[PDB]
């Protein structure tokens, strides 16, 4: 209803790097009258993963 | 007319996929254009049958 765009849970720079997501608009009667918006979205890194003896 | 939901395929395996999502709406005015409309989700949990032998 307002196009505010959020994430649901915490990610890890450990596990992931970046993400490509499409935004799009649709009418209530089931049709798509305009072009979609590709989004680009990066995970950011801190030292937060510990050192560990081998 | 009744909101009873069914399957259309036998392409189900709990040994691979154990949940679905499905998106659904109800609408008045027998579905016409100025029929007002309200949207929900449902989840479909797959249960197990014995199709792997030991």
């Amino acid at each position: 209803d307002t196009g505010n765009l959020y994430c649901t849970r915490p990610v890890d720079r450990e596990q992931y790097e970046s993400f490509e997501i499409i935004a799009f608009a649709t009418t209530p009667d089931g049709y798509t009258p305009e072009l979609p918006l590709p989004l680009i979205i990066k995970i950011e890194d801190e030292n937060d993963n510990y050192p560990i003896f081998t | 007319t009744t909101g009873v939901i069914t399957t259309t395929s036998s392409q189900l395996d709990r040994e691979l996929i154990d949940k679905y999502q499905l998106k659904i709406k109800v609408q008045d005015m027998d579905g016409q254009y100025f029929g007002l409309q309200t949207t929900s989700t449902c989840i479909i949990n797959i249960d197990d049958v014995n199709d792997h032998l030991p």
